[PDB]
RNA sequence: ACCUCGAUGUCGACUCAUCUCAUCCUCGAGCUGAAGCAGGUUCGAAGGGUUCGGCUGUUCGCCGAUUAAAGAGAUACGUG
RNA sequence: UACUAAGUGGAAAAGGAUGUGAAAGUGCUAAAACAGCAAGGAUGUUGGCUUAGAAGCAGCCAUCGUUUAAAGAGUGCGUAA
């Protein structure tokens, strides 16, 4: 299971601090803040270089968060020390997208143009006019821009067209 | 890329032998060679999944459950294995099996014994 | 079960101890129709090979009278080359296998008895 | 969507969980989801 | 269906089905048995719908016993008429189910089998059924 | 056969309606035996609207033409 | 002193369920399992009947014997084949 797994650190610049709300992590690329709710029975303690934790009693929610921060934490590091990555395959006849500044805009089978708009801390990139990859610091946002982007024109079975996970397969019908 | 069964012999059209990466005038010509004599039998035969189709041609023996008449003695009846008309000697079961040494992947004898009487079991015929 | 466990451990001792030569080698990523074609090359050879977990070699390999053991099983697919006479011929077949894999790597064994590199094994087997 | 005060795996891929406090089932087919009872 | 073929009597009284059963308490032919924990009335064509159900789905493989058979006749007085004037008239023949007494048994073919032949059975009978093995 | 006979005025039509949703339409979604238009089905939803005439006293019903539809019911089968 | 998170308590059935607590032995395990991840997942067999195509998968026969640590006329998805 996961909450017992030792978290492994990375002491060459990003460092961590917490506080009994705020537990704040500082690498290459900004800072990531987890803001954890009050009266939380899962203690905190960090060796050189390493980091395990653990719940002080047994319940159902002690374990559950026991894992689910261990997760977060984890999530965090990963992110502040690399920083994720989502690709979009835009398929169509006629769709596809670029960008202008703070604006990601697309060109669609609608009449009204489509724009998004992108969050702090957040960069996009069309290496083609035909596929997008977006680039974040944590999975969350990149996630959420994702399916934001994503609620215009779902992939269909019929034919494969809109925006795709890369990778992930469409599974076709009768075309007819 | 599919695995293929052909006749042995002349077969200048396949069923896929012009997209798959080798010439069929450069292919029948030496498949019919290997296979002047062997015509009339249809001979297991294997394709590579290679990308260029490098020449390490291949044939296998003639397939089981046709040549039972041989080896049971029986006109090919009822298909289930609680039906039976004749019984399977030693003698022929030991020559088919030593013929068809060649198709397995093992080199042993008895083994080869068994698997081919357990090929025939499709007839439900068994060593008496 | 467990007492199978043990009877195994002595049966591979004995096994083991039956010979003096015997490499293990890690052949890793590979398939199964090449490992009866396998079976059909040692099938002439008087030596043989098996599939076998880590923890009954580390308690047997030091039963056998072998030195030279950190990591007995381990980094991939583990299988045993003990050949009592003529290995010569299974040891040619495994280079021609890992000449059809993409490169070799040695874990341990030697022909005739004591723990050596691959570096002269490979030309002993080319 | 299905509605049925019975529900139960139908497929090899037919998940249940509990969401909402409703039970759910969820699968790789369109034709399998349920959500009742 | 199943309905026997003459009685001394046409209109009986009911019956009360309160307590525990009464004979058929255990399993006598067949491996697997079907026990009704609940008392209550049963026609013969629910019976009738089991029995198919268990013969489709068991196959020319095991055997089955049914351990009931209706002996008694309600009536059913017709619709839109005033109360009196005697008794009805009968239109169904039924089975009193005590509580704790089994209703049909199969033998002679695999668990998983015998298993899901009596549960699709069971759900065509109005009382909360339940599995049993044989006593041995 | 429980309240009413020392009286509790009974259909339909007209005007005026009000309420429930098990939706007639408009609205959102899932699945599809949804290529697209046009659909089928199920879920959520009561804000509004939900036709005019011939026959018959008629509700209902049949028919004709429209529209988004010509909803299901209840209120002493709404209200002398 | 335990319990439920439902305002169940404060209306109710057949049926359904990784809601939860307790009890009994149960198969495994630190000679390392379950979960997940890396591979392989085979030969008679594209066997033979039939289906102008069914040939591990229109359907059917046997449904076994061998290679092995591991594998099925294949768990199915999916191909006239």
């Amino acid at each position: 299971k996961i909450g017992n797994r030792t978290i492994t650190l990375d002491p060459a610049k990003v460092n961590l601090n917490f506080q009994k709300d705020h537990i704040a992590v500082k690498g290459p690329l900004g800072q990531i803040e987890l803001k954890l709710p009050p009266n939380l029975p899962l203690k905190f303690e960090l060796k050189d270089n390493n980091l395990q934790i653990t719940r002080n009693n047994e319940l159902k929610q002690s374990k559950i968060f026991h894992g689910t921060y261990n997760a977060l934490i984890t999530n965090a590091i990963i992110g502040v020390t690399q920083g994720f990555e989502k690709k979009l395959r835009l398929v169509g006849v006629g769709y596809r997208a670029n960008v202008e500044g703070e604006t990601l805009n697309l060109q669609l089978g609608y009449s009204h143009p489509i724009k998004e708009k992108i969050p702090k801390g957040l960069t996009v990139k069309v290496e083609k006019n035909t596929e997008i990859t977006i680039s974040g610091i944590s999975k969350e946002l990149v996630g959420q821009f994702a399916t934001e982007v994503r609620k215009w024109r779902k992939p269909e079975p019929y034919k494969g067209k809109g925006v795709l996970y890369f990778d992930e397969v469409i599974v076709r019908k009768a075309g007819k | 890329i599919a695995k293929i069964n052909l006749l042995g012999g002349q077969a200048k059209p396949g069923p896929a032998l012009a997209s798959v990466g080798i010439n069929m005038g450069e292919f029948t010509k030496q498949f019919n060679e290997k296979t002047k004599d062997k015509q009339g039998e249809m001979i297991p035969c294997v394709i590579t999944a290679y990308n260029d189709k490098s020449f390490d041609f291949i044939l296998k023996t003639t397939p089981v459950s046709i040549l039972l008449k041989q080896a049971a003695k029986l006109e090919k009846g009822a298909k289930n294995a609680k039906t039976i008309v004749g019984k399977i000697t030693m003698a022929k079961a030991k020559e088919i099996a030593q013929y068809k040494l060649v198709d397995l992947n093992a080199n042993t004898v008895e083994a080869a014994l068994k698997m081919v009487l357990g090929t025939a079991k499709q007839m439900g015929i068994e060593v008496i | 079960a467990k007492k199978d466990k043990a009877q195994q451990v002595a049966d591979v001792s004995h096994l083991l101890s039956t010979s003096a030569g015997f490499v293990i080698f890690d052949y890793t990523s590979m398939s199964a129709i090449e490992a009866t074609s396998i079976r059909k090359k040692l099938f002439k050879n008087g030596s043989k090979i098996k599939v076998i977990k880590n923890n009954i070699l580390r308690r047997a390999l030091k039963a056998g009278k072998f030195e030279g053991i950190d990591e007995t099983a381990i980094k991939g697919k583990l299988a045993v080359a003990v050949g009592v006479n003529e290995i010569v011929e299974t040891l040619k077949a495994v280079d021609g296998v890992v000449k059809a894999k993409e490169a070799m790597n040695f874990v341990c064994g030697y022909f005739d008895n004591r723990a050596f590199n691959s570096a002269d094994l490979e030309k002993i087997a080319k | 969507m299905k509605v049925r005060a019975s529900v139960k795996p139908i497929c090899k891929d037919c998940k249940i969980i509990k969401r909402h406090q409703i039970v759910r089932v969820i699968c790789k087919t369109q034709k399998h989801k349920q959500r009742q009872g | 269906m199943l309905q026997p073929k003459r009685t001394k009597y046409r209109k009986p009284h009911n019956v009360s089905y309160e307590g525990k059963a009464k004979g058929n308490s255990y399993v006598a032919f067949g491996e697997y048995g079907l026990v009704a924990t609940k008392g209550n009335w049963i026609d013969a064509r629910a019976i009738e719908s089991a029995r198919i159900a268990i013969s489709k789905c068991l196959g020319k493989t095991g055997k089955m016993w049914i351990r009931i058979f209706p002996h008694m006749s309600k009536t059913k007085k017709p619709l839109e008429v005033r109360m009196g004037s005697g008794k009805g008239n009968p239109e169904f023949w039924v089975a009193v189910v005590k509580q704790g007494t089994v209703m049909f048994e199969v033998a002679n073919i695999p668990e998983s089998q015998m298993i899901k032949a009596l549960t699709r059975a069971g759900h065509k009978l109005p009382v909360t059924w339940k599995i049993l093995k044989r006593e041995e």
